[PDB]
This record gives C-alpha cells, structure tokens and sequence, in this order.
C-alpha cells in the first residue's frame, strides 16, 4: 500500500471529522440586546482565519501540480492572525482578564438564584 | 520541619508489635534498651487503642482500649496510669463532661450511654438505635447522639429526661459536632450533605451539599469541625478530600486532599498554637499539618501503624494519636509549639530523640487507578514515581487528568 | 436592574469563551491533517509518481479529497461570512447575504477569503486601538501621557523574514515524501534544521493546547429501649448545670449571621 | 439622601477613632487632595435605589509629586511645609530626593463597623483599593464635572432678592460611582500611619505593606509609638523600598535596648518578618545579604572567644560567662551575615532578640513567654550549638 | 458483669423473682469478639479449667473449603458483604460466624488450571455463577467458624441453592 495512499486516507479522516465537528459549531452559533466582547469576537476571528490559513496550505499542499509547495501565501495569512494572537490580543486581556473573570462570576451566581 | 516520636513502636510496619515483646527479652543487653525512654508510664492497650482526648484543665488523659475494653485515665503531673475501669462493651465515642476527669460520658458499641463518675459506673441508658458520634453542649448542657437512623437523639441532662429527636433528611449520622461560639450544630451525613441545626429552637439552619469535580464516586461525610471563631468550618470526607468552608458562602475556600484515599477520621485545628492558621487533617495512614489560608503543607505524620484518633495539647506541640498498635504514639514539632511544663526536660534529649522526616506531598494512586485514567503509557516516566503498590503524581497533575478522563 | 445588563454580558463572554474551545477542538482534529500534508511531495514529477505506485486507488482517493476539501472550505467560508455578520466585523449585510446564499469556486473562495481577512484586518486596528485607549486610562497611563498594541501589530509585521524563519523550522523533523529525489533533481529552487518547504507551528499549537488545559482546570417494642421514653431518669437528673454566661457572640448577631449561613440621581 | 449617607459615613468614621473632632469634616470636604472610598453590600434590585448602609469607610490623601528643588530648599531651611506628611518624613528619615517626586496616596482612616469587625471587610477593602490604582478595574460598559456660579450671575443679583437653592438635581453627578466609571490616578506606593499594636500591626502585615519607619518617642496621650508602613503596586520600580526596608532594620535592632525594650519579643520579630518580607517582593539578587567572612569573624571574635563558645555548647561552662558575645551574635544573626545554615524557630528567635537586643535577663524572658527559666536556658543552650557548628564549619 | 443465670428474669407467669445469692464464677460471661478484617491479632483467654480460648480481634487471612471440588486452601479475606442476623455488623465489617465474606480467587484458580489445564472438559465444567465470580476475581464464602472461640476465620464456598438463595438477597 503506497505512503501516499495511507496519506490520503488520513487526510479524509480529519477533513470529514473536522466537517462534522464544523456543523455542529455552525449549529450552536446559529442557535445564539446581547453585545459580545470586541476584543474577544476579535479573537475568534484572528485564529478562525489562521484554521483557514493552515487549511489553504493543505489546499496547496494537496493539489498535484504543487505550483506552490511553500505555500507563501497561505505562509502568510497564517502569519499576521498567529501574531495578532499571541502579542496583540494576550496583554490586552490579561490586563483585562480580572474584569471578565468579575462578570462571569456575576453572570453564574444570577443564574444559581434563577435555579 | 522536624518531627519527633517520642513514644511509639519503632519498628517496621511488617513486623508486628508482639514480637517485640518477645525479642524485648532477648534484647535487654543492648544499650538502646536503656536508652530508650518513655514519656508518662504504660501507654499501651494490651491489642490496640480506639480514641484519645486530653482534659481542658491539662494534667489528665483518658483512653479507651479493645480489650478486655478498658478505660485509662492517666495524670500528666504524676506520669503515671491514674487507674484502669473496665467496661462492659467496646467504647465509639466519649466526652468529658468536667473540666477534670472525674465527670464523663461513654458512648459504646452495644446501643448504651455510659455515665462514668469519678467513683465509678452511675447509670446506663440505651438508646433505640446504634450511635456513631457524641457531642455534649455545655450551655444547654443536652447530649445529642448521632445515630444509624435519619433522627437525632436528645437528652437533656439537667431534668434526666430524654426530649424530643431531631430529625434528618438523610440517614445515618457519622460525626456532630457544635459550635460553641453560636451554638450551631452540623451533622455528617451518610450522603454527600452536611444539616445544620438551630439548637435554641428545633429547626435546620440550612443543608450544604459537598461537590468534588474530581472524583464522581459518592462520598461520606465522616467529620465536622468548628472554629473558636465561629466564622468557618471543616469537613472530612470518606474519600480522603477534607472541605474547609466560611460557613456564610456556600461554596469552599480550599479543598485539600490527602493522598490515599482513606476516610478523615479527625480534623484538629492549631489555633491555640500559634500561628492560628493551621489545620490538621488525620486519616488511616497520616495526619497532615497544613495551611488553612495558603494550603501548604506543613508537616506530615507517618505512624508505622494505622491511626484511630489523634488528639492535640492546648498551648504546645504534641499530638497523642490512638493507633492499632500496642503503644499508643507520643509526637512533637517544635517549630509549632514548646513542650509542657509536665515535658519541661523532653527538649533536652530532641537530639536523642528519633526525628522522623515526599508521600504527603505527593499523590498516591493505585495501579487499577492508573488504569482508569489511561496513565499507564507514563509507568517508568519521572511524572510517575512508584511506592509500594501505587505510583505517585503530583496533585496539580492529578487533577489534570481526572478532568479530562 | 444594571445586574441584568451584567448577566446578559456574562452570558455574551461565556457564549464566545465555548466558541474558542470549539474552534480550537477545530483546530485539533485538522492537527494531523498538517502534519499528514507536510509529508506530501513537493514537485509535478513526486506527485506523479507516487500516483504511479498506486494508479486506480490515488485517483480514487484523489477524487474524495478534492470533493471533502471543497464541500468543507464552504463551509468555512459560509460561516466567516455569518461569524463576521452577526459580530458587526462586516458593515455590509446585503453583500454578506448574497456571498452565504451564492455557491463559490476554488478560485471564487479563494477571493472571499482575501476580502474576509481584509475587512478582519480593518476591524482589527479599530478595536485595538479603541481597547488600548480604554486600558491606558484604566491605568493611569493616559494620565502618564508600553506601546498602543495596535503599532505592535504593525511593528512585527514589519519584521516579516524573522518570523517566517520561525515557521520554517523543522522541530519535527518531516521528510516529505520525495524530498531526497527533488533535492537531487533540482526541483527545489527555494533550498537551493531549516526548510522553507515545511510549515511547523508546533509551539503555537502545544501554547493553545496547554492555555485549553489551563482554563479547564481553573473553571473546575418498649423492651430494649426500640422505643423512646421521655420519662424522668433520677441517676442523670441534675448531672450538670447550665453555663450561665452563654455564647460568646450576641444572640443578634448569631441570628444575623445563621440568616447568612450558606447564602437625585444617587447611583 | 446625600445628608443621610453623610451621616451614616460619619457614624462609621467616628466609631473607630477614640476621640475625634469637628475640624476633620472640614478637611474632609475642602482639602482637594483627599478622597472618600465606600465598601457596601450587593445591592438587592428589588429594593428602588436604597442606599445600603457602609461597612467600611477608607480616606485616602494623594500625597508625593514634590519638585527636588522644594525638598532641597525645605530640607536646608529645616521647615516643614503643611500636607504630605510621608513624603517629608520619608525624605528626612533618609534625605532621599528621589521618593519624594514619586507619586503616592496615604490611607488616612480606615474604619469599619464594631460590630462587623474581624470579619475581613477591612482587608477586603484594601485589595480592591490597591487593584483600582493599580488599573485592573478597566471599563467594561460601552464627564462627573458640575459647572460653578458663573461671574455673570453674581453680579446681577441682589442681597435682598438673591435665591439660595440646593443645587438643581439633574446638574449633580451620582452620589455612588462605580470603580470602573473613574480613572484612578497614577500612583508609586499606598503608605498608613498609624500606632503599633498586635492587632493592628498584623493587619498590614497580612496586606502586603512594608514598614519604613518608626518614631522613638512614644506618643504621650496613647504611649503608643508611631509606624509608618508602605506597599509598592505592581508595574512600578520597587528597588527603594528594599533600601529603606534593610536600613529600617538595622535601624531597629540597635535601638531595641534604648527605648523599644517595653515592647514584647514577638512584637520585635513581627516587626523584623514584616521587613523581611520585602526583600521576598524583591526577585533581583543584586541588594543580598553578605555572608561573614572569616577574617571579619576573627575581628568580632578572638580565638579565646571561639573556644569559650565552644565549652558552653559542650556545657563545660556556665551561662553566666558566656554573656559578652550574646549582642554582637543576636545582630549577626539578625543581619542575615549568619546565612541559611543556622535557623531557628519562632521562639527561639525570640529569646535569642531579647537577650541579644533587648537585653533582658532569662528569668523576664520566662515570664513574658510563659515557658520555665530552665526550658529557656536549655533552648539557647541549643541555639548556640548551632551557631558553634557552623564557626566550625567555617573555619 | 455479665451473666447468664436466668434467675434475674422474670418468671414464666411475669412474676419479678428475688435475689437469691451474689452472683457466682461459674456463670459468668466474657467480652464479645468483634473480629474484624486486617493484620492478625489474637490473644489467649484462660476459661474454665485448665482450657484456654483464642480471640480473634484481626484476622486477614482463612482457610476456605471448596466442597464441591472437595479442597481447601488458604486465601485473603477481601471484605464482609452479608450477615443474617445484623447488617451493622457487615457496615463494620465484623467477622462472625455464618457471615458472607468475599475472599481472593487466586489459589483456587491457579488450582483449577492446574489440574483440569483449563482456564476432561466435562469434569472441569462448574456451575456458571462460581465461573462468574472466578471471572470477577473475588468468591462468596460463608463462615462455618467462630472467631470470637478458635481464633480461626474458616470457611466454604457458596454453591447451588445457598449461592442463589444469598446473591437474591444480596
């Protein structure tokens, strides 16, 4: 059984296991006046588009011609959302994270009242 | 921190204590025989001692032991056994009711209340059903008796008159316990709640459920503590989690845990110590000292033989611990406290003294519990460090992956 | 009544906190598929002949790739667009509708994906910038007035080479398949231990791993005496006297505190 | 309202202190230095606004922010100028320019409610004040200025007509403001003045403020001597405060004898741990304790002096004859030049102060720690075996 | 303090007897044996006569009988799980006579493999419920001794209509 063969299934596997998964995340966000975090939906966003980024260079990666082995570009995306994650949005909420633990905090004894 | 034993067989847990009774006479000519030397005369039962407490006056001592079922009362001032009285069925539970030892209260395990004087025997009562804990309150001066069955019994003994039982949601009683500076009264349930009684009128304050992430396997309510500030409260759980709580918050401050596995059979508090933020937390195999506010452990103790009860001397120390053993075992920290005035010379010989010293600090975790949390890919690894029949890992990891199994 | 405006914000954090742990549960499962794919060949000729091994089972298995590919990148694009609708990152709800309802091609994707990082990228400089105003005067810094985290975005990636180097190196030490007969042909013009070819993110992978990690455990019949009698007992009568004195406390301040037990415009 | 939460503030206010009089209200109100910080209850949304009643009231005074030039000039002229009481005493406690250009907040008055005391609002309180400055409380929710009697209006109005009204409500800012509404200002260290006492001096103790200072003379109406304790925030420079801290301490040693002998052992090493502490706050080893060399060991000690040391260990001499080298041994141990190897424990500590420092004779020290003079004699018999030792080891 | 005359009770009719004598030796009692599971503990007891008794206050160890298969071999007491009589003795896991008890499955089935070679046929074959058990690893057994006498914890394992009858209880 050729090394490519035994590739290809792996990649089936968690290309159908990470569809499955995406509709069910797909499902609970649909389900979801409430204002979210600006900085917290921004932190969604950056790394949701760095999977995008790693999955265009499996995108590259995976078409046969290989036109672009490196994948500079999906290189590229991947690179400015994995920067803004771990320096730009990390102080911030560390600096913020004693408020947001405060909130929740608050949020989780109102419904324990509620029960 | 060093820990001494005074007192206490020294030697291996394998080796049973009645052989050294044997080897005692073959062993007379060495020196470490006479070198050897005892804190206050015969403190042994002649098979094993079950509970231990000191009297509030300080000079006195009272135990019980299995057999022939005896009750030792031995006076620190005189180092001496005061007198033994036997007793007609093995002892659970006692308090003294004087502040000497001449007034107490016995409760056996033939479904009796003993009401020893300092004369002798007085009377004896039966309750209906079979009793697991005594508590006495002193300002209502009513002896409430934990029992197998959902109610409390009450009698009150300035009208000699057994009054009215509370009743419990939950059935069976393990521990009760008072608090005297508000008079609440907490009940160690069976089930994995703790009832808190008003005793002034007959009513429950409210009932706190015990919540573990951890483990999911039921668990028993084996202790209750208060403090002399009246603000928080203690709690030993049958799966070796001890529960300290600010009795106002429904939730827990710190929760630490032991190492085996094994029920907390008494929680002492070292407020009168020094430094009153300390604990003690005693199961089957060691008593842990530990910060209350930090967590941290302090100092360990490691009996070679199983603990029954431990008991503390106000204003020093010790800790008298009633073992399975023979002899009952004598300890001293100095960092925590001086000894007595009746020890005045024991600091002498500390360096004399034995200064027993990794197993508290760590987790201790049985083959088949590795086994269930898929750890035994780590066998060998340095995360796991094996002793005796389990593997010890550390209690932040522990957590790790008991969450995640 | 601002409790309600705290819980209902409570629950907004909470909602996008679970959203992080199923992206990165996303980010998981898709953890093989990258180290499976910088395994793969590199070159026309590596990809041709490793059909050549297997010819009729590749082809299949080609087939299936390219279709679970395409249905699942979508599928992503179908929710960016939602995700960056609903959260306000994208302004133009007629064009983010049109784009969901509209089926897209490889290359038609691709553009999406290009704008949807555009418009991110917009967002992005206005809530750092609005949230590092906002701690700056939290802290005093205004008052001062440690740089605005929005120039740091644009600093480092004005340090482009160094950080492309980081994604370069081979911690794992991957081989992809063919690379020693690529590297003797020629076919490699980039390399002609680092290797530009393979993607490694290992660390950002295992520091998002143990963050998940971390905030887990941080959110974690008279005969006997069967029946009572209340008569009087004579021997315990009087056995003890009442303590006169009481409990230390106040009985107002014990039934205050059993209460507690276990739970112009002025404001 | 704002007259019944003024009174409910002055009911707590004066609680605490002893004796307290009118002219603090003024200063309170006037003084634009000084800030008001109120701990209440959760507010119940059923109840429509109440005001909850206060359990612990906490005056602030800014304090710091002093051109060097001022400090020069006052420091010359030996004058002291009125307000910013540490920042001047500070500075000629120890003629250090630089602190007083810091910026800092002195915690004026701390009360809380005799009924509720001990329960930890006070400690409470604290946190949240040292948090606010520090700016964890960032805003979370997507002008407090009230606009004065304009000159315009002042002139063209007349006595016997004027119209003194209560300020109108709408042009009032809110009574209550949440932590997050206002910005904190940027401050170097939170300092408390206040008169050393067991209770009192663990309270700090347990908040993380560092002791700098205290004066020599009791004062006469509590013959209580003053203490002046500090706490750097986070983010900024905490380097002085060890300075201070090792020279306060050093500073208290030598002076036990003379005045502070009154005070009780473990007083004396409450106030020492305090101290200690601080260098614990400070991560960086380049401010360490220096261990005793060996000839600075000679220059202290004579070789006739090492081996009366070594017989009384050996118990070959009695207490009495060893009593010369007790001070000097008690400030070495005390200045750390001892080093890791000896420790001792919380008692024997005390007894070695006392002695050593205190200079007071074994048979206080059993009275004042209720142990028996023998066990005393017996404990420092073991604390200088230890020290013994470790001359041996060195040598 | 013990006793067993039957003077102090009450006639057949109800009638409250008097005291005839102080009570005697010859009809005296002794302490009761709570036997329990852990390190062995025995002690001697001098009886009447010359005889001497044995208690048993901790014993870990018994010597169980596989009647059916007609052995018997020395195994680990695990834990009591049943008594007739009171079940708080089974919550303080006192050993007694006719107690149910779950013992280690070891010997008896390294003894099975030994001679039947099998983990013929006809002869090796048991009763499904003991292979069940032989399976879990820990066998019902019942007590035929008196600790609290012999200083022994004997025993046999449940079989056919006792191992029914005690797991329908059970």
């Amino acid at each position: 059984m050729s090394e490519l063969n035994a590739l290809l299934k792996d990649i089936n596997g968690s290309l159908t296991a990470t569809s499955e998964s995406l509709e069910r995340l797909s499902g609970i966000y649909s389900n979801s006046p409430a204002e979210k975090v600006s900085l917290l939906s921004l932190k969604n966003g950056s790394m949701l588009g760095y999977i995008n980024s790693l999955l265009m260079l499996i995108g590259n990666r995976l078409d046969d011609e290989c036109k672009d082995p490196s994948a500079m570009d999906a290189r590229e995306r991947s690179i400015q959302h994995r920067v803004v994650l771990e320096r730009g949005v990390k102080p911030l909420e560390k600096k913020l994270a004693y408020q947001l633990d405060k909130l929740t905090r608050a949020y989780v004894k109102m419904e324990k009242e509620y029960k | 921190v060093s820990v001494y034993q005074v007192s206490g067989t020294n030697v291996s847990r394998s080796l049973p204590d009645w052989i050294a009774k044997k080897r005692k006479r073959q062993l007379k000519n060495d020196l470490e025989y006479q070198n050897r030397v005892e804190l206050i005369q015969d403190f042994e039962f002649s098979e094993a001692s079950n509970k231990i407490k000191v009297s509030r006056d300080g000079q006195y001592c009272m135990a019980t032991g299995t057999y022939k079922p005896q009750i030792h009362v031995y006076d620190f001032a005189n180092l001496s056994l005061k007198f033994d009285r036997h007793t007609d069925a093995e002892n659970v539970d006692f308090t003294i009711l004087s502040d000497d030892w001449t007034k107490s209260v016995h409760l056996q395990n033939d479904r009796s209340i003993q009401f020893q004087n300092k004369g002798g025997l007085h009377y004896t009562t039966r309750i209906p059903k079979f009793g697991r804990s005594l508590v006495y309150n002193k300002v209502n001066c009513d002896l409430y008796v934990g029992a197998s069955g959902n109610e409390l019994y009450r009698l009150n003994l300035e009208k000699g008159r057994f009054l009215n039982p509370f009743k419990l949601d939950t059935e069976g009683v393990n521990h009760v316990s008072i608090n005297e500076v508000n008079g609440l009264l907490a009940a160690g349930t069976e089930t994995n709640v703790v009832e808190f009684w008003d005793p002034r009128s007959r009513s429950r304050v409210s009932k706190l459920y015990l919540e573990n992430n951890i483990d999911n396997r039921p668990f028993q309510v084996t202790t209750t503590s208060f403090r002399n500030d009246g603000l928080t409260f203690a709690c030993g759980t049958s799966n070796g989690y001890s529960y300290i709580y600010d009795l106002r918050t429904s939730e827990p401050s710190i929760i630490k845990d032991q190492g085996y596995g094994f029920d907390i059979k008494k929680i002492i508090w070292l407020d009168n110590v020094g430094t009153e933020n300390k604990i003690v937390t005693c199961d089957k195999r060691i008593a842990k000292i530990w910060d209350r506010l930090d967590g941290k452990a302090y100092a360990s103790m490691e009996p070679s033989v199983d603990i029954n009860d431990i008991e503390h001397v106000p204003g020093t120390g010790m800790f008298f611990t009633a073992n399975e053993s023979i002899p009952m075992h004598t300890y001293y920290i100095p960092s925590l406290g001086p000894s007595p005035r009746w020890c005045s010379f024991l600091d002498s010989i500390t360096e004399e003294l034995e200064e027993k010293p990794v197993y508290s600090n760590y987790r201790f975790i049985t083959r088949d519990d590795v086994k269930k949390l898929n750890l035994t890919h780590l066998v060998g690894s340095r995360v796991l460090r094996a002793y005796m029949h389990g593997f010890f890992i550390n209690t932040e990891l522990y957590d790790k992956v008991s969450l995640i199994a | 009544q601002s409790v309600q405006r705290d819980a209902s914000k409570g629950y907004s954090i909470l909602q996008q906190t679970k959203l992080f742990d199923n992206i990165i549960d996303l980010r998981i499962k898709l953890q093989k598929a990258v180290i499976a794919a910088n395994k793969l060949p590199l070159t026309t000729e590596s990809w041709e002949e490793a059909k050549m091994d297997d010819s009729e089972e590749t082809k299949r298995l080609l087939k299936e790739n390219e279709k679970l590919f395409n249905n699942l990148f979508n599928r992503l694009i179908n929710f960016r667009i939602k995700f960056q609708l609903g959260d306000h990152i994208t302004q133009n709800e007629e064009v983010a509708k049109h784009k969901l309802s509209k089926k897209r091609s490889l290359k038609e994707l691709y553009q999406e994906t290009n704008s949807l990082d555009s418009e991110l990228k917009e967002y992005r400089t206005a809530v750092l910038n609005k949230w590092s105003t906002k701690v700056s005067s939290a802290s005093g810094n205004a008052a001062l007035s440690n740089l605005p985290a929005d120039v740091q975005v644009e600093n480092q990636l004005s340090d482009m080479s160094r950080l492309m180097k980081r994604t370069k190196l081979n911690r794992r030490n991957i081989t992809p398949l063919y690379f020693q007969k690529d590297c003797a042909n020629g076919r490699l013009p980039e390399l002609i231990t680092e290797n530009p070819y393979v993607f490694d993110d290992e660390d950002f992978y295992r520091v998002l791993l143990n963050d998940l990690i971390d905030k887990k455990i941080s959110n974690a019949k008279a005969s006997k005496g069967r029946k009572l009698n209340y008569s009087v007992q004579d021997p315990i009568a009087n056995y003890e006297a009442p303590i006169t004195s009481g409990y230390k406390w106040s009985d107002d301040q014990i039934d205050e505190f059993f209460a507690g037990l276990l739970g112009i415009q002025i404001f | 309202v704002s007259e019944n939460f003024l009174e409910k503030m002055m009911a707590l206010y004066v609680s605490s202190h002893y004796k307290n009089s009118p002219n603090d209200l003024q200063l309170m109100s006037d003084a634009p230095a000084h800030k008001l910080f109120v701990l209440l209850p959760p507010i119940d949304p059923k109840d429509g606004g109440r005001i909850p009643d206060p359990l612990c009231v906490i005056q602030i005074a800014l304090e710091g922010e002093i051109s060097k030039e001022s400090v020069r000039n006052s420091l010359s002229r030996g004058q002291r100028a009125g307000g910013d009481l540490i920042p001047w005493l500070i500075s000629q406690q120890f003629q250090d320019e630089e602190f007083a250009s810091l910026s800092g907040a002195r915690i004026v008055r701390i009360a809380t409610n005799p009924e509720y005391a001990s329960m930890g609002y006070g400690s409470r309180a604290i946190e949240l004040l040292r948090d606010y400055f520090e700016g964890k409380f960032t805003d979370m929710s997507e002008d407090y200025s009230i606009k004065r009697v304009s000159d315009k209006e002042l002139a063209k109005t007349n006595l016997l007509k004027d119209d003194v009204k209560l300020r109108d409500a709408k042009t009032l800012p809110p009574l209550l403001l949440k932590l997050s509404e206002q910005p904190p200002h940027y401050l170097h260290y939170l300092g408390v003045s206040y008169g050393l006492t067991q209770s009192l001096h663990k309270f700090w103790k347990n908040n993380s403020f560092v002791p700098v200072y205290l004066r020599q003379t009791a004062n006469d109406l509590t013959g209580e001597h003053t203490c002046v304790m500090l706490n750097v925030l986070e983010g900024r420079e905490s380097n002085w405060l060890v300075e201070f801290a090792k020279d306060f301490r050093k500073r208290f040693l030598s002076l036990l004898s003379y005045d502070f002998h009154k005070f009780t052992a473990v007083q004396a090493l409450s106030v020492i741990e305090s101290s200690k502490k601080a260098q614990d706050l400070s991560d960086d080893e380049k401010h360490d304790n220096k261990e005793l060399t060996r000839t600075h060991l000679d220059d202290i000690f004579s070789p006739f002096d090492l081996k009366r040391l070594d017989s009384y260990s050996n118990n070959l001499l009695d207490y009495h004859v060893i009593g010369d080298m007790i001070p000097m041994l008690a400030l070495l141990y005390f200045g750390d030049k001892m080093g890791d190897s000896v420790k001792l424990s919380s008692v024997q500590s005390a007894i070695l102060l006392a002695i050593g420092l205190q200079r007071k004779n074994i048979d206080t020290i059993a009275k004042e720690l209720n142990l028996p003079s023998n066990q005393t004699i017996a404990m420092f018999a073991k604390i200088m075996r230890k020290m013994s030792q470790y001359f041996r080891q060195l040598l | 303090g013990i006793s067993r005359d039957s003077r102090h009770k009450r006639s057949a009719t109800g009638a409250k007897r008097a005291q005839f004598r102080k009570k005697r030796k010859f009809e005296l009692g002794r302490q009761p044996a709570n036997t329990k599971i852990g390190a062995k503990r025995i002690h001697s007891v001098r009886t009447r006569g010359g005889n001497k008794k044995y208690r048993a206050l901790r014993i870990e160890t018994g010597n169980f009988s596989w009647a059916s298969e007609g052995i018997s071999k020395k195994t680990r007491i695990a834990g009591v799980v049943y008594h007739p009589s009171n079940n708080e003795l089974v919550r303080t896991n006192t050993l007694t006579k006719a107690a149910i008890v779950q013992i280690d499955a070891t010997p008896f089935r390294q003894w099975f493999e030994a001679h039947y070679g099998q983990t013929r046929a006809a002869s090796a074959k048991i009763e499904s419920s003991v292979e069940s058990q032989f399976s879990a690893g820990r066998l019902y057994a019942c007590i035929s001794s008196r600790p609290g006498q012999s200083g022994r914890c004997d025993g046999y394992i449940l079989e056919g209509e006792e191992l029914a009858f005690y797991l329908r209880r059970l």
